[PDB]
DNA sequence: CAGTTGTGCTATGA
DNA sequence: GCACAACTG
């Protein structure tokens, strides 16, 4: 998991910017668009690596308007979750239906039913928790989750997780 | 006024590629469509506002491009589809030469 | 080759008859085009319009619908190299002004 | 039909004439690579006349006292008589002009001299004269080497094709074959000195202009010769008004590659 | 090369491709009376070698498709016993250039 | 496939079509409030500025000359001969 | 316009099959083992353990902050506040994702020092496992070969029990303190 | 104009032609297209969710599209479908369908001839998709029996068993829209003498085509992804949205449906008869009767001008306009709407020759200059001029008609309450009047050569005629006996340049047609030039001075 | 192999 | 209003 990928974006510049701070503006636009971006193809496009060596290439003049299109070849850190992947995250939200574990830029949700029977919901607690004979899972809690599946929603990826199997759960 | 075939030829003869385009597009027909990248047809349901893209039947909500063709061409294409002919429009190549 | 030579002589003569002068090259180019294919090709739908050029281009002269029907059944692929295609497509054709591409170089842009 | 048959035909950046399939139609446009707008009917001098008057107009024998160039013609004249080394150059000059003559007579069998070619050499010379106020009385300051070799050099710079390889290089040689005959015909030693009465500068200037004028005369890649040629044949057909079928019906006959034609005939 | 007076039976004519790699040519005596290659209109055709052809296509960035053609059965193609794929160089005298080189590929 | 500089074999001179496209492009750009690499010595017409830019060879553009096979030779306006 | 890759495949009309993604190491087409870099060269996948990932991002932003100042010429809780500052100087701010990532990475990283991380990287990139498996052994803290082999299920027959357990023992020793 | 769309803007690089697989037709379909009734929710105006908008495109101009929201100028229209009650041939392919049957076994779907026949393997070699199919046909059409055992490539004594099926092959003849076979049979080696005669059903030919091997049909002209033979037979009919067949809506309470909308309602009608007919008590003859009719309506909708004469006519005698007809050249999509268009920023009037104009200029009547517009971007170099032109307005000559903001929204100076109090911002466009010295395309039809369309300098003049220099008469073929000429105004700085740099009158002077100049001194000037230049002709001081002054470049000497 | 029927076009703008 | 083109006899 957590990958480095060799991507490329196609930015179109308006003639007004055909000055010297051209490469500068293009590089910035790249970060504007691509950094913090989230696709399903590659997942979360987190940090654009090697700013100094971003390959601008030559920009082709688009015919009837005056603009120029560039293929900006780059390299960056991505995070694309997978089904069956084991993650170690921190509880954020927790309800009568289950808790939502924060794993990097993405949240994994554990269903009351994807946890062992021994773990029961406790409404009568500040903050709300899940209690067992031994373990107590509330907000700040750190958990080992098995990603059961992912849902590629727009500007994010969500997932459902299990803590029911072995070596999984509270850590 | 008609910028007919004969007048088209004259521009071709002049090598006035862009004047010719402007004459056929911007000064007439010019229209914008959304085509799918898988099936080369205008099947795309561009809800450009909610920024939703879709081409159901292709399940493609990703591989979509916008194109500027004369409305007459767009028509011709829909007319060919009505005749069971697929005028698959693609934005890249696979040939060389 | 002799057929080409004779074809020119015969073409030239129709123009020369009416006491007109046409530059060699033009007539040569026509004659050449009929000739190139291997034998004598007509300037009719049975002639040029039958070659392996882009379906869209060919449909623009005489067998329009028939040409387009064949295209589908034989899964023809138009190169989009022809003038006509670009004209149909509302694209800048690779003609004179469109025979090359133009690019900004950020190297020369910084030099000036 | 003419326009539709040729629409996609244009000159490419390799000086080739191709279509939408990139199939070669003419290897070099018009067989010469020249733009039709830059051509004028010029006289290929070398072609006609007696072998005697060709000799009178061209031959320079610095070894014969009656067939040398008079010191009246160039400063070098008096010191030029008997110079064996230079005679080798003039022998080449002559041998080439004779070669040229036989070649032209193979090309144009009828002996027609007037043909449309680039660069009006007559006009260049004319301007050189009014430009430099050429004194027809005073001798030239040109060397045989100046004239002989200067024309030899100019020839190498009449660039149509460019590639560095036998194939392309030979294509270039071929393309410029006729224009050179014209150039060699007009810029021969005797003509330059006795007729034109050119000075070193005036001559260098003539050569330099021929170069630019020629280079300027070549076709532009992108030139849409398809439509051009079609309109060039079509437009005069519009203007149209033994008894062998001619005019529009024969042209119809021709284009249609008609089998059962009106006036079949043999010229035995 | 078999020079035949009037005709060759279709029985015998089917035995022409029988012995490869060796090739057999049939020529009707009547055609050969006059050498067509000697005509005002008939230019020099030159058979290019495997190496020569390879160069022509290299130098012009060609596919064999792009080359102008000569049919196998073309009078001059027959005289030179040209095979499919073989290329010829044609030298014509130009009223434009003096000398012009065309190229034809066999069909 | 991109023919390297040392191998380029197209004219070293700028075509009529090239010039027309360069002048056209720069004028369109100049008019689109783009930066001008010349002293407008009272110039106001984007074409007249584009012309001045070409005359002083301060146009930052490259002509991508395509060959029938697909390959290309890139040439700078700076380097092209404008004898036209 | 969205982002594109090195991979070129021309899937003409042939929409689907779009294969399931599981650690049966059947990752994406995009996340194949055998891949291409911007320079056309073939190059094996790059997967990172949290800390390998932490130092990469940190370093990237550090050299970026240098370039942003160049052109302008004319302890975990203590590392958390430090990064939160670096982000404010190099990131678009609106990138709440990298902010959350950096926090997560700071808090869940097993090895603080580059030297330490390099040793881990060497120790693991010798087993000849898949970049993903190698990442998980560096990311997930395991004590049994069974702990490991259950959580990184792909491992199964690929490595020996005792071999894996030796590696775990070594990773436990390299485990940077707090 | 049209709204911003995120979607990456590209150009069509390739056009991959093919045929619709019903599966696709259904998949791309936003509706099906169940009832011939156009609209009127039973007499109640609004489209029926059943034909022409059961999601589809949209009528009303008001009221957005049901699937996408966009509306009229934006919504391209969305395809529907009708599931046909029985398979039908596509008119355009009837003969290919026949030629394909004539090349394959009409029982097992195996190519009649194969790798074993020397002439067949010779034809099978043909690289060209089309010629290869043609060569195959000429060979397989003769073959009348599906062979099971063929004489081996080494020896004809010990024959080899190739593909199965021994069935005899029919002799196919087209009885217009119907393909009828004539199997010779066998009967004591004699017969026929009296053959077996039956119509080949669409469905049987369909099953035969579905059994043709990928390799077998790929040897034929066909493609396994884009054009399988079975797709020449129509099972699922795509419904083209309203933009293809619009409803010309006069007033509020009145219809006006397209021809295609009627022919579709007929296909619809014919289909429901066939559907209920077969589902219920099938009187079998009435089944082949309603079928043949649907075959007719699907045929006529595509092509109407067929061999077997009955033209499908609308009750008015008027034959119903086929989609095929819509495309057929000089007028009709290709030739009429695409190789040529009627264009905006164009003008036409009577011409008259002026000796006071310059060769490259053109006299443009004020009213024309007042209509025609150049879209000019607000730049520091022009800002002030453009403001005065805006101030001047649409009625004064040097003026303007519209101010276009960055917002893309047009300010009509003609009416706008802020037409006076308006301040231009860099980047806006002022659509100004055509002014003196603008490059314009001027042309005289026919337009046989390049020179019949040339670029000229504007000169805004009074009176209603286009004025031109007499020496530019010949290139155009103009006479002032009542000729009219057309004018085109470029809208881009790029476009103007193309005209001024490539097609200007001074450039066109020496023509490549005959390597000579195509313009010279004419008429009065020619007649008079001889007259002035005789040796006998002398001029006294007084007139010499006017004659000099008149030459605009004269050195004052 | 030859005979008849079969097919698709017929200037540009007002 | 004609000029091949292709199927059938
Ligand atoms: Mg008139
Ligand atoms: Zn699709
Ligand atoms: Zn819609
Ligand atoms: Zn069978």
């Amino acid at each position: 998991m957590f990958f480095i990928k060799d991507l490329s974006l196609n930015i179109t510049l308006h003639p007004s910017f055909f000055g010297p701070r051209m490469k500068q503006y293009l590089k910035t636009k790249l970060l504007e668009e691509v950094e913090g971006s989230c696709t399903g193809k590659f997942g979360y496009i987190l940090c654009v690596l090697d700013y100094d060596n971003i390959d601008i290439q030559r920009g082709r003049i688009l015919p009837t308007d005056g603009s120029a299109e560039f293929n900006v070849k780059y390299r960056a850190v991505v995070f694309k979750p997978f089904k069956g992947e084991v993650v170690d995250g921190t509880v954020v939200s927790c309800s009568q239906h289950g808790f939502e574990v924060q794993v990097g830029p993405m949240k994994v949700f554990v269903t009351k039913h994807l946890m062992p029977q021994d773990l029961t919901f406790n409404a009568g607690s500040n903050p709300p928790s899940y209690q067992s004979s031994e373990d107590v899972i509330t907000i700040k809690s750190r958990i080992r989750v098995k990603i059961e599946g992912c849902i590629s929603q727009v500007s994010s990826i969500h997932a459902i997780g299990s803590i029911k199997e072995d070596y999984l759960g509270a850590i | 006024l008609r910028f007919g075939e004969m007048e088209r030829d004259c521009m071709i003869a002049h090598g006035a590629a862009s004047f010719l385009k402007e004459r056929l597009m911007e000064a007439s027909d010019a229209f914008r469509v959304h085509i799918c990248g898988i099936c080369g047809l205008m099947t795309v349901i561009a809800k450009l506002n909610h920024n939703q893209f879709e081409c159901k039947g292709c399940d493609n909500k990703i591989d979509i491009y916008q194109i500027h063709i004369p409305y007459a061409a767009k028509l011709l294409f829909q007319e060919l589809m009505a005749m069971n002919i697929t005028p698959r429009l693609y934005t890249d190549r696979s040939r060389d030469f | 080759e002799a057929g080409r030579a004779a074809l020119y002589k015969e073409v030239y003569n129709v123009i020369a008859s009416d006491g007109s002068y046409v530059n060699y090259r033009h007539m040569a180019l026509l004659v050449d085009v009929m000739t190139t294919q291997g034998g004598l090709t007509s300037v009719t739908r049975h002639g040029f319009n039958r070659s392996n050029t882009g379906a869209l281009m060919r449909c623009s002269f005489e067998e329009t619908v028939e040409i387009l029907f064949e295209a589908g059944a034989s899964a023809e692929l138009d190169d989009c190299r022809g003038v006509s295609e670009n004209v149909i497509l509302g694209q800048m054709a690779p003609i004179g002004t469109g025979a090359f591409d133009v690019m900004i170089d950020e190297e020369s842009l910084v030099k000036y | 039909r003419l326009v539709k048959a040729l629409e996609d035909i244009m000159v490419h950046y390799d000086n080739t004439t191709r279509n939408s399939l990139g199939n070669v139609i003419q290897f070099i446009y018009g067989e010469d690579g020249m733009d039709a707008a830059h051509i004028e009917k010029q006289s290929l001098d070398t072609i006609g006349g007696s072998d005697a008057a060709f000799e009178k107009r061209y031959r320079v024998d610095l070894l014969n006292t009656d067939h040398t160039l008079d010191p009246s013609l160039l400063e070098s004249g008096s010191e030029i008589l008997g110079d064996l080394k230079l005679q080798v150059l003039l022998d080449e000059e002559y041998k080439q002009l004779v070669k040229d003559r036989k070649f032209l007579r193979e090309v144009f069998v009828d002996g027609e001299a007037n043909w449309p070619l680039p660069v009006n050499i007559r006009r260049i010379i004319q301007n050189a004269q009014q430009t430099f106020h050429i004194d027809h009385t005073k001798p030239s300051d040109l060397t045989i080497k100046d004239i002989v070799l200067g024309v030899k050099d100019l020839q190498e710079n009449l660039l149509v094709l460019r590639g560095k390889n036998e194939i392309i290089q030979n294509a270039q040689r071929d393309a410029v074959t006729l224009f050179c005959c014209l150039l060699r015909s007009r810029l021969a030693t005797r003509r330059v000195l006795q007729e034109y009465r050119l000075t070193k500068q005036a001559f260098d200037w003539v050569l330099s202009n021929i170069e630019a004028q020629f280079l300027r005369s070549v076709v532009h890649p992108g030139e849409m010769v398809g439509v051009l040629a079609a309109q060039s044949i079509g437009e005069p057909a519009t203007q149209m008004t033994k008894k062998v079928t001619s005019g529009v019906p024969r042209l119809k006959e021709i284009l249609n590659v008609a089998k059962n034609m009106k006036t079949p005939s043999l010229t035995v | 090369i078999f020079v035949y007076q009037n005709n060759i039976t279709p029985s015998a004519m089917k035995l022409v491709p029988s012995i490869p790699p060796a090739t057999i040519e049939t020529f009707n005596e009547a055609a050969l009376v006059v050498n067509i290659t000697h005509h005002e209109l008939v230019p020099k055709h030159i058979r290019l070698s495997s190496d020569e052809k390879r160069e022509l296509l290299k130098r012009y960035r060609l596919k064999e498709s792009q080359l102008p053609r000569i049919q196998r059965a073309d009078p001059v193609a027959l005289y030179l016993g040209l095979k499919r794929g073989e290329v010829v160089k044609i030298i014509r005298k130009s009223e434009t250039s003096g000398r012009y080189a065309s190229y034809r590929i066999c069909m | 496939k991109a023919i390297p500089k040392d191998q380029r074999a197209t004219t070293p001179y700028m075509t009529k079509y090239e010039r027309a496209r360069i002048l056209g492009t720069r004028a369109l750009q100049i008019s689109m409030n783009a930066p001008v690499f010349v002293d407008l010595e009272g110039e106001t017409d984007p074409l007249r500025i584009a012309m001045k830019e070409l005359a002083e060879k301060k146009i930052p553009l490259v002509i991508r000359r395509y060959l029938p096979d697909g390959s290309f030779e890139d040439w700078s306006v700076e380097e092209l001969i404008v004898d036209l | 316009v969205s982002t594109s890759t090195f991979q070129t495949r021309r899937r003409r009309l042939k929409k689907v099959e779009e294969e399931e993604n599981a650690a049966t190491l059947q990752l994406g087409q995009e996340f194949q083992l055998k891949q291409i870099n911007h320079q056309g060269e073939e190059e094996e996948l790059i997967a990172l353990n949290l800390s390998e990932a932490r130092l990469v991002i940190k370093e990237a932003l550090v050299e970026r902050r240098r370039a942003f100042k160049r052109s302008q010429k004319k302890t975990r809780e203590k590392e958390l506040e430090s990064i939160d500052v670096l982000l404010e100087q190099t990131t678009g701010g609106n990138n709440k994702d990298l902010k959350n990532t950096m926090q997560y990475l700071t808090n869940f990283s097993r090895f603080r020092d580059q030297e330490t991380v390099g040793a881990v990287i060497q120790l693991l990139k010798s087993t000849g496992l898949h970049p993903f498996e190698v990442a998980q052994l560096g990311s997930l803290a395991c004590d049994t070969a069974d702990e490991a082999k259950t959580l990184i299920p792909s491992l199964n027959n690929k490595i020996s029990d005792d071999e894996l357990e030796r590696i775990l023992k070594e990773l436990s020793n390299l485990e940077t303190l707090y | 104009g049209q709204q911003y769309s995120s979607a990456p803007l590209r150009t069509v690089k390739e056009v991959q032609f093919g045929l619709f697989s019903p599966e696709e037709v259904r998949a791309i379909s936003v509706a099906k297209i169940r009832f011939p009734e156009t609209m009127d929710e039973t007499q109640t105006r609004a489209k029926i969710g059943g034909l022409n908008d059961p999601r589809l495109g949209s009528i009303d101009r008001n009221l957005k599209c049901q699937t996408c929201q966009e509306g009229m100028n934006e919504c391209p229209g969305h395809f529907g479908h009708i599931d046909l009650a029985k398979p039908v041939f596509h008119v355009g392919f009837i003969a290919k369908i026949k030629k394909v049957c004539e090349c394959v076994c009409m029982h097992c779907g195996k190519l009649l001839l194969d790798e074993h026949n020397e002439l067949m393997r010779q034809a099978l070699a043909i690289k060209d998709s089309k010629k290869r199919f043609a060569a195959i046909w000429t060979l397989c059409k003769t073959k009348m029996v599906c062979e099971t055992d063929v004489p081996s490539e080494d020896d004809p004594t010990q024959l080899v068993s190739r593909g199965g099926c021994g069935n005899t092959q029919p002799t196919i003849r087209k009885d217009g829209l119907k393909l009828v076979g004539s199997w010779k049979k066998d009967r004591a080696t004699g017969d026929a003498d009296e053959p077996e005669l039956r119509v080949l059903s669409t469905e049987e030919i369909l099953n035969i085509f579905k059994h043709i091997s990928v390799k077998d049909f790929t040897s034929l002209g066909f493609n396994e992804v884009f054009s399988r033979p079975e797709w020449m037979i129509l099972t699922c009919l795509p419904v083209p949205p309203p933009p293809v067949r619009p409803s010309i809506s006069f007033n509020e309470s009145q219809r006006g449906e397209d021809d295609l909308t009627f022919k579709l309602a007929d296909i619809l009608k014919a289909n429901i008869s066939l559907e209920t007919l077969e589902h219920n008590g099938a009187p079998h003859h009435a089944i082949e009767e309603a079928e043949s009719l649907l075959q007719f309506h699907v045929a006529t909708y595509m092509d109407n001008d067929i061999a077997g004469q009955p033209q499908a006519l609308q009750k008015s005698g008027r034959p119903v306009k086929s989609i095929r007809a819509r495309l057929k050249g000089k007028e009709g999509r290709i030739r009429g709407n695409l190789m040529g268009k009627r264009v905006d920023f164009s003008a036409r009037t009577v011409i008259s020759g002026d000796p006071n104009l310059e060769l490259d200029q053109v006299g443009v009547p004020k009213s024309i200059a007042k209509t025609l517009t150049y879209p000019e971007v607000v730049t520091p170099y022009n800002i002030d001029r453009l403001t005065q032109l805006v101030r001047n307005g649409p009625n004064e000559h040097p003026g303007a008609k519209y101010v276009i903001r960055d917002s893309g929204d047009r300010i009509d100076l003609r009416y706008s309450k802020r037409a006076g109090d308006i301040q231009l911002q860099y980047g806006w466009k002022v659509e100004r009047h055509i002014m003196d010295n603008d490059p314009v395309l001027f042309n005289r039809q026919p337009s046989l050569h390049k020179m019949s369309m040339m670029a000229h300098r504007v000169k805004v003049i009074p009176y209603s005629t286009f004025r031109l220099n007499l020496s530019v008469t010949s290139p155009y073929n103009a006479d002032f006996d009542g000729d009219e000429m057309n004018l085109h105004v470029p809208q881009s700085e790029e476009t103007r340049a193309e005209l001024s740099q490539l097609c200007a009158v001074p450039l066109q002077i020496v023509s490549p047609q005959s390597n000579k100049p195509c313009m010279g001194i004419v008429q009065d000037t020619l007649c008079g030039i001889r007259k002035l230049t005789l040796r006998d002709t002398f001029i006294e001081l007084d007139q010499v001075l006017n004659m000099l002054y008149w030459v605009p470049d004269w050195d004052g000497v």
